[PDB]
């Protein structure tokens, strides 16, 4: 359900 | 307007965030057909990423609420119109991405860190692609996603070490493809688990400076570790 | 598409952050001639807010830039370049929403209440165009925002209670024009200091829904006097 | 220098 980190990431 | 010129503005676009204008500043760097710099291919990538970024944001909140309106024959309708419509837009994006790596950057890649770069960035954009995709379509775009990917993956493993940042981050979003778009947990969890541990055995060998961006990366791998084994 | 479809659109661009979409939506419902309801007044005006709002936002962090690089006369060159290309862009948002305002808002609105909030609207976009006018058109400029907000700074005093938020909004922004704008501290704290006040003498009056809509902007007023007063 | 505050505020 969450988002799993993935590269390039944003600022945000 | 001078390369050089046209890196400037990109980098005053970034602090101005008008991710509008850097993309457009790099991608005709890219286009004057010469291969990028390191700082060049960090420019683009960080670009392109903002401005495709608005519209997965933007599709995820959509799609939320086309599902949410189960109450609602006429707004769930305005939903899905709003989302095709940010699905169009998003796989502008992409496709101009993809012209850009097949026509000038993955041609012209000279060392096998670029290479990489460029093949892992050809199967990330082939992931977006493949989460709009229609029903019929989405085999065949997640297949081109797997072999950009899988052929990043063969080259980062020949040519480069455990540590180095971008084929840690090719290992972190290449497992998350297997993950989200495969639906592979098993694959997705081996993938990172590897490529942290192979990256743990050569952290001695590190200078301080490698130091932050690998172990940066390593943790995103067991961030994602973490959330998909518990 | 319907003026009721352009509604629901543009509170699906809300959500999904996608701002030039509400701004158009709005846009659109407001060229129809209809009087705009509260729901839609406010759509409005945060669509354009965030549309203006990215690029105040802009020509502030390149005109920090600029003052910065005291060094290199290209580099400041191509800042003072780009920031003319940002005002430009503000300068084109804020005629659309000041030509909405005189063409169809302002001269529609029966009630007082829609009258000063389209009236603080016409000083807040003055106020705008203000910040990045030529040095011969300032003055011009300043003025017709000063009228404006001073316009409907008398319609609300005669005809809106001091609980208000449109009234309360109205002070808020009148007084940050007199600091920021006309460089004049002492007016912009009686301003909102005596709106305060004002408002603080009617709370008992107030329903549970009044209640936190009006407070919450006199704590704006609040947080601003404290900033001025330390 | 630093804000002050004014309405609509913008979205982060």
């Amino acid at each position: 359900t969450i988002v799993p980190a993935t590269l390039p990431q944003l600022t945000p | 307007m001078d390369k050089n010129e046209l890196v400037q503005k990109a980098k005053l676009a970034e602090q101005a965030e008008r991710y509008d204008d850097m993309a457009a500043c790099m991608k005709s760097v890219t286009e004057q057909g010469a291969e990028l710099s390191n700082e060049e291919r960090n420019l683009l990538s960080v670009a392109y990423k903002n401005v495709v970024g608005a519209r997965r944001s933007s599709w995820r909140v959509v799609s939320s609420i086309e599902q949410k309106t189960e109450g609602a024959e006429k707004k769930q309708q305005m939903a899905r119109e709003y989302r095709e419509k940010i699905e169009t837009e998003l796989r502008d994006i992409c496709n101009d991405v993809l012209s850009l790596l097949e026509k000038f950057l993955i041609p012209n890649a000279s060392q096998a860190e670029s290479k990489v770069f460029y093949l892992k960035m050809k199967g990330d954009y082939y992931r977006y692609l493949a989460e709009v995709a229609a029903g019929d379509d989405k085999k065949g775009i997640v297949d081109q996603s797997q072999q950009a990917y899988q052929e990043a993956f063969e080259i980062s493993k020949k040519e480069m070490q455990p540590t180095h940042p971008i084929r840690l981050g090719l290992a972190l979003n290449f497992s998350v493809f297997y993950y989200e778009i495969l639906n592979s947990p098993e694959k997705a969890c081996s993938l990172a688990k590897t490529a942290f541990d192979e990256a743990i055995a050569e952290l001695d060998t590190l200078s301080e400076e490698s130091y932050k961006d690998s172990t940066l990366i390593m943790q995103l791998l067991r961030d994602n570790l973490t959330l998909w084994t518990s």
